[PDB]
């Protein structure tokens, strides 16, 4: 075979054993270990595995300080070379040269694949999890100082790489597509007229649609460091997660001005027609795989104050009962059907994150941080595995980018949606439900009437796109 | 005649509101999980001499989803309002999680229990005592767990399907 | 359900392996030179009416990394060979890349797709005819490509995909 350093002089020689590492019963798969194993299996002489290094730098920081992880990949780094061997010495010794081909043997081997590994950690590290480097200052130096005197002109390129890679980080993307974005569609309020912009006045085909486009970028942004270590539910939730409870928080508005569009409209036919438009709304985020858009809509009907406006539903025609039910059935038995849906889709798509977050906190609150073996406490790595199999799924469905034009007063629009106002939750949600009683009260009590809020057209152009020249 | 009970839990984020479900469905014996799989949330039971199939739903983690919690409850026939003891703010909000359920059932006597959850080793704030107090002010039954030990989860659960089938 | 698909694309140093790559995954074109030491990507997409997962390996072209190749190419199911055309040197690595695959898995009939990238520029070296040649010695299609453009970019992937499914 080949020889290993002294394991006296390189922590990261020591033979495996069942006290150290543990498997899971064509690359191996890591069940539990220390972090010198974990570490040196990360930057193995034998094989590449770029799953293991996301999976490790996304997950590390539960069982392993950032300060730590560079000096243990500084320390696998800096690999004893071999002493000249008997061969070697005869030649010496009679004024020749030495062959040293166990040497260059370990050099090419051993050395060279562990240091290009450890290198790959590190440029993995500077290119995708930065924000430890943004947190700490220190680390950032420690790291530069680390890539800077790497000397060896096998490893010149990547370090020159990794230098500049670090330095454009410090001091900080447009997209190309098979196809052009379909024109823009409007309806009653024409571009430039925001004062008139509303959820019957806009477009049903482009209120999806920018909606659809608002939402993907508020689902791209969310990083992993916003969810490992279940971050989100915890008391600094605000400081650790805001790009993640931003968009929730979006979701959560749109939901309650649906609820709000419907049960302030007090004159049932005009009702009938705001539901309708929602629905409408819902089908083409249904087209455009917006399944955060698909469960706002949906959330909304089945909210207290709307799901009982039983006079209302009565009208909806019947090809649009069928679409909001079809939507619905998708979060029926723990969203077995929307689960299969999204796995199914050509993206882009944008998903409802809070599966995501479920499985993500319970992963992480039902294994344990670590095993105990044979007296050892070995870091539980699958349970690492496990969360990072659901970031990893998250991040996947983060690259492509939607097909779609932008309208700047539209997107705005959205963005300063604020349904409660200066109320809070409760009195916000108790006033929905106080209209919901006041324009269909609970029998026997009979039925209102209510004059017209609005004075368009309430006919919808239908959720079918046009095509001018 | 295999009866199926939709149970749902409800409560404060942040405070081990989880441990209740993963403890009863783990077995128990066992310490490694996965709730990705289905029927990790399911769970057949003999209670009194009669087997039944428990589906629970737990949603913890999507709190700030308050939206959704109408669509959520409304899906259930049987709810454990879970708090935990050194967390007096999950506790007055048990007030708001018992009004939120009554409304989406339309009912004033919705199946469910309070149960108090020792998370970890900080201080009690909450005693047993006024939460005793509280679920008699509500006509339902107090159990407390631990997210630990696994002591108390299976009464918790017992105890609310005694409550749907006594309703 | 998604039948899975492992991709890996190799080639030369800097005849466009990750701008390929990155152009398919996000879209976006790449102009900075980093060196690969070899990285991983992950996309669905639906190809003939059916839903794949493709994992793309995307590997090291320097010659400082000559070693490190028998470890993917074994996992590997389709290779993208890939020179650029302004580049005669990379086209005259393709054979041993080629050869190399074939050792390493040990058949003569490994699905691949023979590419030739950076199509949008003007100064060409190779000529369409001689790369096509070469393709139909090895009976396998020939695919033109442009990173920045976006050029053959999804059929040189998805045609590789076929050929999997179909072997
Ligand atoms: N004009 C043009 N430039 C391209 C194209 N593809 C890549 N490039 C450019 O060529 C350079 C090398 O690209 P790169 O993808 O890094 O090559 P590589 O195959 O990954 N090299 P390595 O083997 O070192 O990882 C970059 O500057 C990149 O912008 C293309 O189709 N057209
Ligand atoms: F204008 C509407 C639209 C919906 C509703 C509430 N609602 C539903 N929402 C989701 C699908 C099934 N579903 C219902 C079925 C039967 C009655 C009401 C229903 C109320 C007034
Ligand atoms: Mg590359």
């Amino acid at each position: 075979q080949m020889r290993l350093p002294s394991a006296d002089v390189y922590r990261f020689a020591e033979p495996d054993s069942e006290e150290n590492i543990i498997f899971e019963e064509g690359i191996p798969i890591i069940k539990a270990g220390t972090v010198i194993k974990l570490i040196e299996r990360l930057t193995y002489h034998m094989y590449a595995d770029p799953n293991f290094v996301r999976t490790f730098l996304t997950t590390y920081r539960s069982f392993c300080k950032p300060q730590e992880l560079l000096s243990l990949i500084i320390e696998r780094f800096e690999i004893p070379e071999p002493e000249p061997t008997e061969a070697d010495r005869i030649a010496i010794e009679n004024g020749d040269q030495p062959l040293s081909a166990e040497l260059k043997r370990f050099r090419k081997e051993y050395i060279q694949p562990v240091q290009l590994r450890v290198l790959n950690v590190c440029r993995h590290w500077v290119e995708h999890h930065f924000y430890d480097f943004e947190r700490d200052a220190y680390l950032l130096q420690r790291m530069e100082e680390f890539i800077g005197t790497v000397r060896g002109k096998a490893m010149k390129k990547w370090v020159e790489s990794i230098t500049k890679i670090i330095q454009r980080k410090k001091i900080a993307h447009n997209i190309t597509f098979q196809s052009s974005p379909p024109t823009v569609e409007w309806h009653i309020s024409r571009p430039g007229h925001i004062e008139t912009f509303d959820l019957l006045t806009l477009h049903p085909i482009e209120i999806a649609r920018q909606l659809t486009l608002l939402e993907s970028d508020l689902y791209r942004a969310v990083q992993p460091s916003e969810l490992v270590g279940s971050v989100w539910t915890k008391e600094d939730k605000e400081i650790n997660s805001p790009n993640l409870l931003k968009m929730i928080r979006h979701t959560t508005n749109l939901t309650l001005w649906f609820e709000k569009c419907i049960v302030e409209t007090e004159n049932l036919e005009e009702r009938v027609a705001v539901v309708s438009r929602i629905i409408e709304i819902l089908q083409v985020f249904q087209e455009l795989n917006n399944f955060n858009g698909v469960l706002e809509v949906v959330s909304a009907m089945n909210s207290s104050p709307v799901y009982r406006l039983d006079h209302t539903f009565e009208q909806i025609p019947s090809r649009q009962k069928k679409i909001l039910e079809e939507a619905h059935e998708l979060s029926e038995d723990h969203y077995k059907k929307y689960l299969a849906k999204l796995r199914s889709i050509n993206p882009p798509c944008v998903p409802f994150f809070g599966i995501y977050l479920t499985n993500i906190l319970k992963t992480e609150e039902g294994n344990p941080e670590v095993l105990k073996r044979h007296g050892k406490e070995l870091i539980n790595f699958s349970k690492r595995r496990k969360v990072a199999e659901i970031t990893g799924e998250i991040q996947q469905y983060q690259n492509q980018p939607y097909c779609l034009r932008v309208e700047s007063d539209i997107k705005r629009f959205f963005e300063n949606l604020n349904p409660m106002g200066n109320s809070m939750e409760k009195e916000f949600t108790d006033y929905l439900f106080n209209k919901s009683l006041e324009i269909e009260p609970r029998n026997p009590k009979p039925l209102p009437r209510f004059p017209k809020k609005y004075s368009y057209p309430l006919k919808s152009p239908g959720v079918r796109p046009s095509n001018p020249r | 005649g295999m009866t199926e009970y939709k149970l749902v839990v409800v409560g404060a984020g942040g405070v081990g509101k989880s441990a209740l479900t993963i403890q009863l469905i783990q077995n128990h014996f066992v310490d490694e999980y996965d709730p990705t799989i289905e029927d990790s949330y399911r769970k057949q039971v003999v209670i009194d001499g009669e087997t039944c199939l428990l589906d629970i739903l737990d949603t913890a983690g999507q709190e700030e989803y308050s939206a959704m919690r109408d669509q959520y409850m409304r899906t259930g026939e049987g709810f454990l309002c879970v708090f935990a003891i050194n967390n007096t703010k999950s506790f007055e909000d048990i007030h708001q999680y018992r009004e939120q359920i009554k409304r989406v059932k339309d009912s004033d006597d919705v199946p469910m229990v309070l149960v108090g959850n020792k998370c970890d080793l900080a201080a009690r704030t909450v005693e047993s005592r006024q939460a005793q107090d509280l679920a008699r002010s509500y006509g339902i039954p107090y159990i407390e767990t631990s997210a630990k030990t696994r002591q108390g989860v299976e009464d918790a659960f017992y105890t609310l399907v005694r409550e749907i089938r006594q309703h």
